[PDB]
């Protein structure tokens, strides 16, 4: 799955949730979750164009209603060959 | 009849309705209240917050 997504709040009650949803949503590999410093916290996400858009999606709508909510939720499709230094 | 007797002068015990106090908002469902309506604790945002 080299495509790849990832979702990034305040506070991981909406990570978390936003990444139970990601794993929820469809055969989606969660490959790790980092914190940023700050309250941000990042969860990525790997898999295919189509599943990961569906997970994010899902998981970003449902992570804007839970505390203080989502931050920003894109993907990238062909991710380029840096993405093992950037893991 | 038998010659009875009035006194008191207050009539009837002042009984006061234990249900009071109030002012606060009821400590976010799951524990006591009726009727109202938010989410079964659900994930949602609201969730503990569910007001």
């Amino acid at each position: 799955g080299i495509a790849l997504g990832m979702i990034e709040t305040r506070g991981l009650v909406p990570a978390i949730e936003a990444a139970d949803a990601m794993t929820k949503a469809a055969e989606v590999r969660l490959i790790g979750r980092e914190f940023v410093g700050g309250g941000y916290v990042t969860v990525l996400v790997r898999g295919e164009t189509g599943a990961v858009n569906a997970a994010v999606r899902a998981g970003a709508d449902a992570c804007e209603r839970v505390g203080d909510g989502l931050v920003a939720a894109h993907i990238i499709a062909r991710p380029h060959r840096e993405v093992e230094p950037a893991l | 009849r038998n010659p009875s007797r009035a006194g008191f002068m207050g009539a009837m015990p002042p009984v006061d309705n234990k249900r009071n106090d109030e002012t606060e908002k009821p400590d976010f469902l799951i524990t006591g209240s009726s009727g109202n309506t938010r989410d079964g604790q659900l994930v949602t945002f609201s969730g503990g917050a569910r007001g």
